[PDB]
């Protein structure tokens, strides 16, 4: 609930930060740059959806609540930009590999039970092309 | 100048039940509820009255105001966090009731207790685009709380209507502007299958309701290039009387400019029937030439502010159809056990 | 066995924090600890993290890993350190150990708290508390504090108005300072028709759950005359912990916290200290009861009649003879961010013995220049006592 | 002064279901449902997508069609049958996904498969009248059909968006006019508490589809002096093949005129996104100065009609999201089972 | 800084405990440690104990209050040290730094671990990872490290048969133990056609979930000569620690624990060794791959050839010119208790390097007198390097 | 929900244990007597539900599953054995003081929401 609240620019959007010191980009974005501290100079910044896959697995046995997902790909993507992210990939398991071309899609992450708030958030899809 | 308010309407079941006869069941001091939400009872609908119904007889105390044939009515649209049905349309029902049928466009609006004016402002593009000729808004609901829940105090019944139109001899009230804020925010909602709505806690006051409500009413007063000094009459959102006043007194409205558009202590939160029988209160007092300000709010967060103007034609009306003080005023109270029945809490 | 000293203190707002996130706070405490400090992130060799609720309020363990992550100090060591209500004290005294150790010359003992990012805080707060046989019957963490308060009562013949003067006197203090909680004034009457929580205590008796982040910055005594003048250091004297039965009803004696006995009676010893000498006290009233029975157990006063002389006077900064405890509001006024409290506590004596800018409008008269605190975890199972001069 | 399209967008999941599959399952004959209904196969969501991601995926498809920065979307509205929320509103969580937060109202409209177009004639009003600059007007839904039902062999899920401004160089196409008829009825429904609607059986077509649908189709062209000979495109509601053909043969429409709108033979009923996802395969095909006559209808009684001229702008705009065409043919089969655990029907 | 040393280990058995309770398990460890250290209770200044559940199963947190009331051992100060998988060794370390402190002599560092009361133990060991940003999407911790498995494949060109070599080795060692969770031996067929967990792991490649508790008796160098005979006495030379990002996605490189590297080299320097001087190491191999990398990560083979060293069989206990590693079953076949884990790493050394009777049948041959531990919390957010001699 | 299963015999039954080193009674049930500790051995003692009430206290704001009891009357209990313990107490919120002699009883302490595990356990009641 309010937790998923402050990080909805950052699930939906993707929007990280900027530091201009070293021109470095990061999603999520920080509080603190951990190579310039408190001189390094943060501007929103909104990264494209598109990346690659850097690592992948899937999971045969997950929580009792992602049963209809099963099995599903989990992944570390690397952003165009830079950043990477820890996701889940719409995709067949054959179909999953290191390199894949893919773009974030606005999803349904979660929900807290029957009564509890839904979790929207990113999930990638690979490129047609 | 162009948009306006020519007719509205109201209407309250007669049943109440005091803080109380609520705090009584459950093993709470009634002082401290009656202090702390600044309400001392609620209305009640009968079990033959619901959302529909109470649009209904508002509606037709609007037309009635409005001295209007319903036939020229191109938009019915009502606002409920409460429509009898899940999928066949309130407004329909609304419109065949008054008349308006079958020439005109009509839709069901969800959107907390922010519905209601979510419709004033449909109608006020569709006349003002001239689409339509006249246009209704309906914010109506027969909230239910929780048994054991605080939301027991508050939630009530209760809905207020709307004509708008184009014609300056018709007039009542005029729209100088409107202004919205809305953002995704997890403070207070209810899933498809549950019966009873699940909140945040803390966390719907202060980051929601002020929130939304503030930067709404700023908004409008820039967009107006408005003070607080500006506006004769306000009317707030009003969950509780604690949040209403914070608010009102936050700006900087006196007692005199927030008295009238607050309901809340004996009638309860009809939801989003709250600020347009508010702002109905209003327009029974007024005066030509009052300025009102009006801000609503509904959870999932959203505001509408409205900066409105009251005209000459205002006190040929009034007496035309019930005064909302008068609705609130002819009253039956019940106990719990008799209130528990009428809204089909027993099991 | 080096000898410790303060160097820096940092603290974040207290409250319902809904904005600032849990990141920004730790930021905040640590940047400003920092900043005051004058020492650069690369000069700590170490962190002890204090975090009561950890995972309850949001699902997270291993979270000194994330705090030193984001905090860009890795890959400098983060340890968390668990205690309930006193987890920050014992943040600080691991930081301590490890400094007087030798093997780590500057560390950060920090705490932060969140407990706004959960729709009930009770359920956490009551972890604290046995939950086979406290919890699991019903008993709520207020209702346990009230239990000991009408015992208190009943054998000390202590009375409600008494005992709501602890409470006025610490919204008083508040009102001098920005960083509490409450900011605003109550009379007595209003202490005791407030709404009941637990009986005999009511809203007014009870400390709030809050969110907020505290940070110092302790140093060896040698090491910091280098970073600091010798003016704005202070020593830390003694470091003591001592430890009860968690639950209540497995005390001796319920009226009293023996663990903070233990602990005080350890620290002036180190200290070769009397209580007579204490200038500025900081102890946990999460409830009015717990203030008093401290007061007592620490020997500022004769079992029974700290509640006596409670009322009338003393303990104010208008009092010029008697020490003086909880010059900010304390847990009820400051407000109780359950981790940061303890460090809290020590960065408020810290800035009276060091008669700091921050606390001028609430500065305490210090004659022997020593401060005391007393952090408790739950409702005593773990007493933590820190004794502070601004003489080595 | 004129009022227009300036962005269109549309979503369809990957999953189909075959009627062979279904029928197979309850012991029905496959050729004769097909030839019954005009349906060969259906569209079934992820059980990670539902109606807020549809329109998000419409909402954004719209945007790059429009060419716009969605910070000038005044407002966002969403009409759908399937809100994942009861309470909180879908609108707004479109609106934060397209970032078109805060300066903006928004509403979440029910009004059965008509409260897709309910919403552009909202659009339509509040740009006209010059309250906003732009206005996003969402049809989406994941339709439920009960098991044993019918209906599931077309209830299906999809979404489409559409964003109306004023301004003539941004305009792709161009509204001449709306009509709307309305009135009560109880073809179909579905009460608060109930998962699964009911319906009346054989009062659902002649009395109720037809009677609104043609009395709109009728209405509108004589509100524009026009003839079934004057529209060069044509689209309906589309519960099932067979109606949206005999409407369309009733009206005296060629299979050339009727043939783009019809998707419901491989997409099925995706209810508040029906005319506006044929709408967008319209667009997709239609060539400048082409002609729309589009004729949406909802349950409770209702049924809104548009006459829309197509404009230079179109072939400009096309390419730049995927076609509606190419979401019905980019596809994946299951089989009853796994449908049945995507769709949660299992208890 | 006084030179610290281990009495005693006291080692409850692993795996599921359905008949031993929770106050059974630390009992049953600290009388064990205390026979074996010949210490009294009341010979114990301090207990250190950290949890990484801290009753998230249980729901109770001042478990350290909890623990020192059962065990009847009030007033003394308890603490409970944090850090995932981790939580043990840092119990340690921190025990360690008081006694060098000089504040206490003797000081117990205890680890218990209870997972079986739950009936989902995948919600809370995910804790450890970032909740916000892994766990929220469904990165399950197998997940995570087999996300570092494929890399490592990728990058180095490790296969199945390789990796699947390492739990071979692991089980045949824990036959020798009677204190594993699993006395039985496996064959490369039987780990690769396991029923798969996250790709490429199987279940045979993961550690299971498991109740248990281990205590170590740290005490100063000098007075420990008054407890033991100096043959049974192991001297610890340095206790390391290290942070990481917390989350795998923020790793500069993921096919490396920098924490690792970073606290294990600061020990290899204070203690004047080089990692071919170390004799038996025990690694936290929750999931086969984290053996490997921790095997480089340490030193003892070159970045990406630790498939070579095992498909060989270098690191077995009947080989001698190599790093015997992990002669325990270890995580996978001894079991993980995550508390407690980070405890039996070292007291496995302590009993390698003193040849006591309890390792007899997996006694590795010890030229030079050292030995290594690496406990790490998470995925390697938090790595706690402890290095043992026999030689002070 | 295995926590439930293993103190059953305490909670239903009021089984502790005594220290036949001691001669006195320690409820619930220790491993390890606080007082002997190692040179301790201890044999199961069944209590009478009989006590008195040490100190109380009324809660006017639990839990929201507390709802239906609500304002309940929360206390300690000194057995006559011994042994303080810490339940509910069934009576009037005026009616309860410092010293009065109470009984164990058989109730329903708390449910596991509408599909988990029920459990029961001890609450007190005054005498005649
Ligand atoms: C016990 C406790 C939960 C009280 O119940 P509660 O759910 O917090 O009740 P509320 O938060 O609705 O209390 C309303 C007011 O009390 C104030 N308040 C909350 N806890 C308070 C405390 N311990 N002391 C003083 N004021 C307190 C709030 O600021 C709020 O202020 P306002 O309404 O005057 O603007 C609370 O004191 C706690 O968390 N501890
Ligand atoms: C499958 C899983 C849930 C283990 O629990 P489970 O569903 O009951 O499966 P099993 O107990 O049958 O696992 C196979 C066997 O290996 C044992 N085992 C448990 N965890 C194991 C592990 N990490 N590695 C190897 N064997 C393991 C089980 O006890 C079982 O033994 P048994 O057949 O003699 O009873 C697993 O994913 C896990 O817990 N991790
Ligand atoms: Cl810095
Ligand atoms: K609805
Ligand atoms: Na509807
Ligand atoms: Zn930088
Ligand atoms: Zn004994």
């Amino acid at each position: 609930v309010v937790r998923s609240w402050r990080h909805m620019k950052e699930r939906y959007n993707l929007i990280g930060t900027r530091c201009k010191t070293c021109g470095k980009v990061y999603f999520p974005s920080r509080t603190v740059c951990p190579d310039c501290r408190r001189k390094g100079e943060l501007e929103e910044f909104q990264l494209s959806g598109k990346g690659k896959i850097y690592t992948y697995s899937i999971v045969y046995a997950p929580p009792k609540e992602f049963n209809k997902l099963t099995p599903y790909v989990i992944a570390i993507v690397e952003l165009e930009e830079g950043p990477k992210v820890t996701a889940q990939v719409d995709c067949d398991i054959n179909k999953i590999s290191i390199g894949i071309p893919v773009e974030a899609a606005f999803r349904r992450i979660k929900e807290d039970g029957k009564d509890g708030i839904i979790s929207y958030g990113y999930k990638f899809v690979p490129i047609t092309e | 100048k162009d948009i306006g308010i020519v007719g509205y309407g109201s209407y309250i079941p007669k049943y109440r039940i005091k803080v109380e006869e609520i705090a009584k069941v459950w093993g709470k001091d009634p002082e401290a509820i009656k202090k702390g939400l600044v309400v001392n009872e609620k209305s009640v609908p009968s079990p033959d009255e619901d959302t529909a119904t109470i649009a209904v007889e508002a509606a037709r105390n609007a037309v009635k105001r409005a001295g209007i044939n319903a036939e020229k009515i191109g938009a019915v649209y009502v606002g409920s966090e409460s429509h009898p049905y899940a999928v066949k349309p309130t407004s329909a029902t609304v419109a065949e009731a008054i008349g308006a049928t079958p020439d005109l466009t009509a839709a069901d609006l969800e959107f907390a207790c922010k519905a209601g004016t979510a419709g004033i402002q449909m109608c006020m593009g569709l006349v003002g685009s001239g689409l339509i000729e006249y246009g209704m808004a309906i914010g109506a609901d027969t909230a239910q709380g929780a048994p054991g829940d605080a939301l027991e105090y508050t939630a009530s019944a209760g809905g207020a209507a709307y004509i708008i139109g184009n014609k300056k001899d018709e007039m009542i009230a005029v729209f100088n502007g409107t202004y919205s804020y809305t953002t995704d925010t997890p403070d207070f909602w209810r899933r498809e299958g549950q019966s009873y709505p699940k909140h945040g806690g803390r966390f719907t006051g202060e980051p929601a309701y002020f929130k939304h409500v503030l930067n709404a009413a700023k908004g409008i007063m820039e967009k107006m290039g408005t003070t607080v000094k500006d506006y004769d009459y306000c009317v707030f959102h009003q969950p509780n009387g604690k949040f209403y006043i914070k608010a009102a007194k936050s700006l900087g409205f006196t007692n005199e400019q927030y008295k009238y558009g607050l309901l809340t202590p004996y009638l309860g939160n009809t939801y989003s029937g709250a600020v347009p029988l508010g702002l109905s209160n209003i327009l029974d007092h007024a005066e030509e030439g009052a300025r009102i300000l009006a801000v609503s709010y509904g959870s999932g967060a959203g505001s509408d502010a409205f900066d409105i103007t009251v005209t000459e034609r205002i006190k040929e009306v009034v007496d035309k159809a019930p005064k909302t003080l008068d609705l609130l005023n002819r009253k039956k109270y019940i106990d719990y056990a008799v209130y528990v029945k009428y809204r089909g809490k027993i099991k | 066995m080096r000898d410790v000293a303060i160097i820096g203190y940092g603290q974040t707002k207290f409250g319902e924090l809904w904005e600032d996130s849990f990141r920004d706070l730790i930021v905040e405490a640590g940047v400003k600890a920092i900043k005051d400090a004058n020492v650069d992130g690369g000069d700590i060799d170490a962190m002890y993290i204090g975090n009561m609720s950890g995972g309850l309020f949001v699902g997270q363990e291993h979270i000194a890993s994330l705090i030193a992550d984001h905090a860009g100090l890795n890959p400098v060591p983060c340890t968390r350190v668990e205690a309930a209500c006193a987890s920050g004290s014992l943040a600080l005294r691991s930081a301590v150990l490890s400094v007087a150790s030798g093997h780590h010359d500057v560390v950060l003992a920090g705490g932060v708290e969140k407990m706004t990012d959960v729709e009930d805080a009770t359920a956490a707060i009551a972890s604290a508390s046995d939950q086979e046989w406290e919890a699991f019957f019903g008993a709520t963490f207020p209702s346990l504090y009230a239990m000991m308060a009408r015992r208190y009562m009943y054998q000390y013949g202590l009375t409600i108005e008494e005992l709501s003067m602890w409470s006025v006197i610490a919204h008083e203090n508040a009102t001098k300072n920005k960083y509490a909680q409450f900011g605003f004034k109550t009379t007595l009457e209003q202490v005791m028709n407030a709404s009941p929580v637990a009986d005999p205590l009511t809203l007014m008796h009870c400390s709030p759950v809050s969110d907020g982040a505290s940070a110092l910055i302790v140093c060896d005594a040698d090491k910091a005359e280098e970073f600091a003048p010798k003016d704005e250091i202070i020593y830390i004297k003694a470091s003591t912990q001592a430890s009860d039965t968690i639950a209540l009803h497995d005390r001796e004696d319920m009226t009293t916290l023996n663990a903070a006995k233990v602990a005080s009676e350890k620290a002036y010893k180190l200290a070769k200290i009397a209580p007579e000498k204490i200038d500025v006290a900081e102890v946990h009233d999460c409830f009015a009861i717990n203030g008093l029975i401290l007061v007592e157990d620490l020997g500022f006063c004769k079992k029974g009649d700290a509640g006596k002389v409670i009322d009338e006077g003393k303990i104010r900064i208008d009092y010029d003879d008697f020490v003086t405890v909880n010059p900010s509001g304390g847990l009820k006024a400051a407000g109780h961010a359950l981790g940061a409290t303890g460090i809290r506590q020590v960065g408020e004596l810290y800035w009276q013995l060091k008669q700091d800018k921050e606390c001028k409008d609430r500065q305490a008269t210090i004659k022997n220049g020593y401060g005391i605190a007393a952090n408790v975890g739950g409702t005593g199972g773990t007493v933590c006592v820190h004794l502070l001069s601004d003489k080595r």
